[PDB]
């Protein structure tokens, strides 16, 4: 019973992270984001181990529902005739990384670094859970202002995490790697750092490097914004053409411009109070 | 000066 465990409030942000509404948890006042997703619309289907049929999202936040804290949390979720509801956690206050990139403009890379560094640990978890999230993206990352910690959400576009090769694609093309756009193939581990490339500029700059098709396989990086040496040749490792170019997460982590990275309630007090 | 958009999936 839905209506009676949560009492739901207005929807948010007027559908831009889609039909996801506000909500409370009758249980224990529980702030949470209830998320719909209807049955005519859904891509992947996933099977749970009670053999019930769900929508592959729904499989990939459970397996990342750990309580690590730089993903979001799915709490609970119904079946409905012709659609699934999702209750998300509501951390509060959260500004989403597209909006903060455009008010603020580009980073501090003091700033970029601790962001960029959770969303490696984030990660770092998905892929430890057996999830590719597959939409990497400023506009799917909150920042916790209170906490500074920053939270991947929307799973919609995820898969399970394999070592063979992806013929299938539903996220950001603009986040996309070169060998998808020329073969509509990649392999999960190394896309997924070709997106991380496209955001960690995207931090340091204020926007995006590639809008066309042209750009993203052309292979040439310009920098728009003053970008320290070390931050210039860790982004354009990441966006390396080919996909064994690329580092390895360990090899980002371990770069020169990664180190000495702020705590999280280090970067709150810093950069966000 | 320059646009900055966001990009649907
Ligand atoms: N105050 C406030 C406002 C907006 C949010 C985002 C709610 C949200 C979370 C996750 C998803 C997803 O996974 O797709 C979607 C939406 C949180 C808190």
């Amino acid at each position: 019973p839905l209506e009676s465990q949560y009492q739901v409030g207005p929807l948010l942000g007027s559908g831009g992270f889609g039909s996801v509404y506000s909500g409370i948890r009758v249980s224990d006042n529980l702030p949470v984001a209830i998320k719909h997703v209807e049955k005519d619309r859904i891509s992947d289907w996933g099977e749970l181990p009670n053999g019930t049929r769900v929508p592959m999202e729904v499989v990939l936040l459970k397996k990342v529902s750990s309580g690590f804290s730089g993903v979001i949390r799915l709490l609970d979720w119904f079946e409905r005739p012709d659609s699934f509801v999702l209750i998300l956690e509501r951390p509060e206050p959260v500004q989403d990384l597209f909006d903060f990139i455009t008010e603020r403009g580009a980073l501090q890379e003091e700033l970029a670094r601790s962001f960029f560094w959770q969303v490696l640990e984030a990660v770092r978890h998905c892929h430890n859970c057996g999830v590719l999230h597959r939409d990497i993206k400023d506009e799917n990352i909150l920042i916790d202002l209170n906490r500074g910690e920053l939270k991947l959400i929307d799973f919609g576009s995820g898969a399970l995490l394999k070592d063979t090769v992806y013929t299938d694609f539903d996220g950001t093309r603009v986040y996309s790697p070169p060998e998808w756009i020329r073969y509509h193939r990649y392999h999960g581990r190394s896309a997924a750092v070709w997106s991380l490339g496209i955001l960690l500029y995207d931090m340091v700059c204020g926007d995006i490097p590639f809008e066309h098709d042209e750009e993203i396989i052309g292979g040439q990086v310009f920098f728009r914004q003053r970008v320290s040496s070390e931050c210039q040749h860790l982004i354009r490792w990441c966006l390396a053409l080919r996909p064994s170019d690329r580092p390895t997460f360990e090899e980002i982590q371990n770069h020169p411009w990664m180190q000495d990275v702020l705590l999280p309630q280090e970067t709150a007090e810093i950069h966000l109070h | 000066a320059r646009k900055r958009r966001r990009h649907p999936s």
